Protein backbone atom coordinates (compact mmCIF):
# COMPACT_ATOMS: atom_id res chain seq x y z
CA UNK A 1 0.00 0.00 0.00
CA UNK A 2 1.82 3.11 -1.06
CA UNK A 3 1.38 6.17 0.69
CA UNK A 4 1.85 9.57 -1.31
CA UNK A 5 2.62 12.99 0.77
CA UNK A 6 -0.54 14.90 -0.15
CA UNK A 7 -2.76 12.22 1.45
CA UNK A 8 -3.86 11.95 4.92
CA UNK A 9 -2.70 8.84 6.68
CA UNK A 10 -4.53 6.01 8.80
CA UNK A 11 -3.12 4.91 12.13
CA UNK A 12 -3.35 1.82 10.81
CA UNK A 13 -2.97 -0.47 7.39
CA UNK A 14 -6.30 -1.55 7.18
CA UNK A 15 -7.16 -4.47 4.55
CA UNK A 16 -10.88 -5.19 3.28
CA UNK A 17 -12.02 -8.71 2.83
CA UNK A 18 -15.04 -10.87 1.22
CA UNK A 19 -16.47 -13.77 1.69
CA UNK A 20 -19.87 -15.49 0.22
CA UNK A 21 -21.38 -19.48 1.11
CA UNK A 22 -21.50 -20.85 -2.50
CA UNK A 23 -23.36 -24.51 -2.63
CA UNK A 24 -18.40 -21.75 0.75
CA UNK A 25 -17.33 -19.24 3.20
CA UNK A 26 -13.77 -19.16 2.38
CA UNK A 27 -12.70 -15.11 2.72
CA UNK A 28 -10.92 -13.80 0.22
CA UNK A 29 -8.65 -10.92 0.54
CA UNK A 30 -9.68 -7.63 -1.62
CA UNK A 31 -6.56 -5.11 -0.63
CA UNK A 32 -5.04 -2.94 1.63
CA UNK A 33 -4.79 0.81 2.06
CA UNK A 34 -3.07 3.03 4.32
CA UNK A 35 -4.88 6.57 3.83
CA UNK A 36 -8.06 7.88 4.25
CA UNK A 37 -8.32 9.03 0.17
CA UNK A 38 -6.98 5.27 -0.33
CA UNK A 39 -10.18 4.18 1.64
CA UNK A 40 -12.32 5.80 -0.46
CA UNK A 41 -11.00 4.50 -3.57
CA UNK A 42 -12.08 0.86 -2.63
CA UNK A 43 -15.09 1.46 -0.22
CA UNK A 44 -16.74 3.65 -2.83
CA UNK A 45 -16.33 1.20 -5.17
CA UNK A 46 -17.53 -1.68 -3.61
CA UNK A 47 -21.48 -2.64 -3.50
CA UNK A 48 -23.26 -1.54 -0.36
CA UNK A 49 -23.60 -4.53 1.98
CA UNK A 50 -27.28 -4.32 1.92
CA UNK A 51 -27.44 -4.43 -2.33
CA UNK A 52 -24.91 -8.31 -1.73
CA UNK A 53 -26.98 -10.93 -2.39
CA UNK A 54 -26.81 -14.50 -0.70
CA UNK A 55 -25.03 -15.49 2.47
CA UNK A 56 -22.15 -12.82 2.09
CA UNK A 57 -19.85 -10.85 4.48
CA UNK A 58 -17.46 -8.07 4.28
CA UNK A 59 -14.72 -7.70 6.53
CA UNK A 60 -12.13 -4.78 7.34
CA UNK A 61 -9.42 -5.77 9.93
CA UNK A 62 -5.68 -4.14 10.21
CA UNK A 63 -3.40 -5.13 7.98
CA UNK A 64 -1.61 -8.54 9.40
CA UNK A 65 -4.44 -9.49 11.01
CA UNK A 66 -6.84 -12.33 9.57
CA UNK A 67 -10.17 -12.27 10.19
CA UNK A 68 -10.84 -16.18 10.93
CA UNK A 69 -10.52 -17.24 14.59
CA UNK A 70 -7.20 -18.89 13.99
CA UNK A 71 -5.24 -15.67 14.23
CA UNK A 72 -3.83 -15.52 17.25
CA UNK A 73 -5.11 -11.58 17.94
CA UNK A 74 -8.22 -13.42 17.92
CA UNK A 75 -7.81 -16.44 20.15
CA UNK A 76 -7.53 -13.96 23.23
CA UNK A 77 -10.03 -11.33 21.66
CA UNK A 78 -13.71 -10.89 21.39
CA UNK A 79 -16.36 -9.21 19.24
CA UNK A 80 -19.59 -7.30 19.53
CA UNK A 81 -22.36 -8.23 17.21
CA UNK A 82 -25.72 -6.31 16.56
CA UNK A 83 -28.22 -8.31 14.96
CA UNK A 84 -30.18 -5.90 13.04
CA UNK A 85 -33.36 -5.83 10.86
CA UNK A 86 -32.90 -5.70 7.29
CA UNK A 87 -32.28 -2.39 5.72
CA UNK A 88 -30.14 -1.00 8.09
CA UNK A 89 -26.60 -2.64 7.58
CA UNK A 90 -25.22 -0.59 5.03
CA UNK A 91 -25.66 2.57 6.96
CA UNK A 92 -23.87 1.30 10.18
CA UNK A 93 -21.40 -0.37 8.18
CA UNK A 94 -20.41 2.79 7.09
CA UNK A 95 -20.55 4.53 10.38
CA UNK A 96 -18.51 1.88 12.06
CA UNK A 97 -16.24 1.79 9.49
CA UNK A 98 -15.39 5.36 9.35
CA UNK A 99 -15.40 5.81 13.47
CA UNK A 100 -12.92 2.41 13.47
CA UNK A 101 -10.21 3.80 10.76
CA UNK A 102 -10.79 7.38 12.70
CA UNK A 103 -9.39 6.43 15.93
CA UNK A 104 -13.18 7.36 17.69
CA UNK A 105 -13.16 4.46 19.91
CA UNK A 106 -10.32 5.52 21.64
CA UNK A 107 -9.12 2.66 22.77
CA UNK A 108 -5.43 2.01 22.10
CA UNK A 109 -4.47 -0.44 19.73
CA UNK A 110 -7.23 -2.94 21.00
CA UNK A 111 -9.20 -2.57 17.96
CA UNK A 112 -9.12 -5.26 15.66
CA UNK A 113 -11.75 -5.05 12.79
CA UNK A 114 -15.37 -5.16 11.74
CA UNK A 115 -17.46 -7.31 9.84
CA UNK A 116 -20.78 -6.81 8.04
CA UNK A 117 -23.05 -10.35 7.63
CA UNK A 118 -25.84 -10.13 5.53
CA UNK A 119 -28.19 -12.92 6.22
CA UNK A 120 -31.37 -13.84 4.32
CA UNK A 121 -34.04 -12.30 6.90
CA UNK A 122 -31.46 -10.03 9.36
CA UNK A 123 -27.88 -8.54 8.81
CA UNK A 124 -25.23 -8.82 11.48
CA UNK A 125 -22.92 -5.75 12.01
CA UNK A 126 -19.89 -6.49 14.35
CA UNK A 127 -16.05 -5.07 15.49
CA UNK A 128 -13.61 -7.31 17.04
CA UNK A 129 -11.33 -6.16 19.94
CA UNK A 130 -7.49 -8.26 21.05
CA UNK A 131 -8.55 -9.17 24.54
CA UNK A 132 -11.98 -10.25 25.46
CA UNK A 133 -11.12 -10.50 29.41
CA UNK A 134 -10.35 -6.84 29.19
CA UNK A 135 -13.80 -5.85 30.29
CA UNK A 136 -12.58 -1.88 30.82
CA UNK A 137 -12.36 -2.05 26.77
CA UNK A 138 -15.02 -4.33 25.98
CA UNK A 139 -17.17 -1.52 27.82
CA UNK A 140 -16.14 1.28 26.12
CA UNK A 141 -16.83 0.10 22.60
CA UNK A 142 -20.29 -1.03 23.62
CA UNK A 143 -20.86 2.51 24.63
CA UNK A 144 -19.34 3.99 21.68
CA UNK A 145 -21.25 1.59 19.38
CA UNK A 146 -23.95 3.17 20.78
CA UNK A 147 -23.30 6.55 20.11
CA UNK A 148 -21.66 6.08 16.95
CA UNK A 149 -24.39 4.01 15.51
CA UNK A 150 -27.16 6.28 17.13
CA UNK A 151 -28.68 2.94 18.20
CA UNK A 152 -31.53 2.94 20.40
CA UNK A 153 -31.33 2.83 23.83
CA UNK A 154 -33.11 -0.34 24.09
CA UNK A 155 -30.66 -2.37 21.10
CA UNK A 156 -29.51 -5.94 21.77
CA UNK A 157 -26.23 -6.05 21.53
CA UNK A 158 -23.66 -9.56 22.47
CA UNK A 159 -20.65 -10.42 23.09
CA UNK A 160 -19.36 -13.06 22.53
CA UNK A 161 -15.86 -14.90 23.05
CA UNK A 162 -13.99 -18.03 21.81
CA UNK A 163 -14.45 -19.71 25.80
CA UNK B 1 -2.32 4.41 24.43
CA UNK B 2 -3.31 7.28 21.98
CA UNK B 3 -4.07 7.90 18.40
CA UNK B 4 -1.63 10.13 16.23
CA UNK B 5 -4.21 10.08 13.06
CA UNK B 6 -7.29 10.91 13.84
CA UNK B 7 -10.35 11.88 12.02
CA UNK B 8 -13.66 12.83 13.08
CA UNK B 9 -17.24 11.91 10.72
CA UNK B 10 -16.92 15.15 8.90
CA UNK B 11 -13.02 14.98 8.29
CA UNK B 12 -13.31 11.61 6.84
CA UNK B 13 -15.99 12.89 4.49
CA UNK B 14 -14.34 16.25 3.60
CA UNK B 15 -11.67 13.99 1.93
CA UNK B 16 -13.99 11.56 -0.05
CA UNK B 17 -13.30 12.53 -3.67
CA UNK B 18 -15.02 10.95 -6.50
CA UNK B 19 -12.63 8.87 -8.44
CA UNK B 20 -13.18 7.22 -11.57
CA UNK B 21 -10.06 4.96 -11.22
CA UNK B 22 -10.85 1.85 -9.76
CA UNK B 23 -8.34 0.22 -7.86
CA UNK B 24 -6.69 -2.56 -9.42
CA UNK B 25 -7.15 -4.98 -6.34
CA UNK B 26 -11.07 -4.65 -6.92
CA UNK B 27 -10.74 -5.49 -10.93
CA UNK B 28 -9.86 -9.02 -9.88
CA UNK B 29 -12.61 -11.27 -11.41
CA UNK B 30 -13.74 -13.41 -7.95
CA UNK B 31 -14.81 -9.56 -6.95
CA UNK B 32 -17.20 -8.92 -9.71
CA UNK B 33 -20.56 -9.68 -7.49
CA UNK B 34 -19.31 -7.05 -5.40
CA UNK B 35 -17.56 -4.42 -7.58
CA UNK B 36 -19.05 -0.60 -7.97
CA UNK B 37 -18.05 0.89 -11.44
CA UNK B 38 -19.66 3.98 -10.89
CA UNK B 39 -18.02 5.75 -7.68
CA UNK B 40 -20.68 6.05 -4.77
CA UNK B 41 -20.85 9.52 -2.75
CA UNK B 42 -20.83 8.03 1.02
CA UNK B 43 -24.15 7.13 2.40
CA UNK B 44 -23.53 10.31 4.82
CA UNK B 45 -24.65 12.38 2.35
CA UNK B 46 -28.08 10.65 1.70
CA UNK B 47 -30.38 11.85 3.84
CA UNK B 48 -32.94 9.19 5.67
CA UNK B 49 -36.21 8.23 4.98
CA UNK B 50 -39.05 7.98 6.47
CA UNK B 51 -38.48 4.45 7.14
CA UNK B 52 -34.45 4.42 7.82
CA UNK B 53 -35.53 7.73 10.49
CA UNK B 54 -38.23 5.44 12.54
CA UNK B 55 -36.23 2.25 12.65
CA UNK B 56 -32.78 4.11 13.88
CA UNK B 57 -35.00 6.23 16.33
CA UNK B 58 -37.11 3.69 17.69
CA UNK B 59 -36.24 -0.38 16.97
CA UNK B 60 -32.94 -1.68 14.54
CA UNK B 61 -32.89 -5.65 16.23
CA UNK B 62 -34.11 -8.05 13.67
CA UNK B 63 -36.93 -9.76 14.57
CA UNK B 64 -34.96 -13.22 14.87
CA UNK B 65 -33.07 -11.87 18.00
CA UNK B 66 -36.01 -10.13 19.44
CA UNK B 67 -37.72 -13.49 19.35
CA UNK B 68 -34.72 -14.98 21.73
CA UNK B 69 -35.33 -12.36 24.55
Amino acid sequence: PHMLEAEHPLQYNYTFWYSRRTPEQNIKQIGTFASVEQFWRFYSHMVRPGDLTGHSDFHLFKEGIKPMWEDDANKNGGKWIIRLRKGLASRCWENLILAMLGEQFMVGEEICGAVVSVRFQEDIISIWNKTASDQATTARIRDTLRRVLNLPPNTIMEYKTHT
Amino acid sequence: KLADYRYGREEMLALFLKDNKIPSDLLDKEFLPILQEEPLPPLALVPFTEEEQRNFSMSVNSAAVLRLT
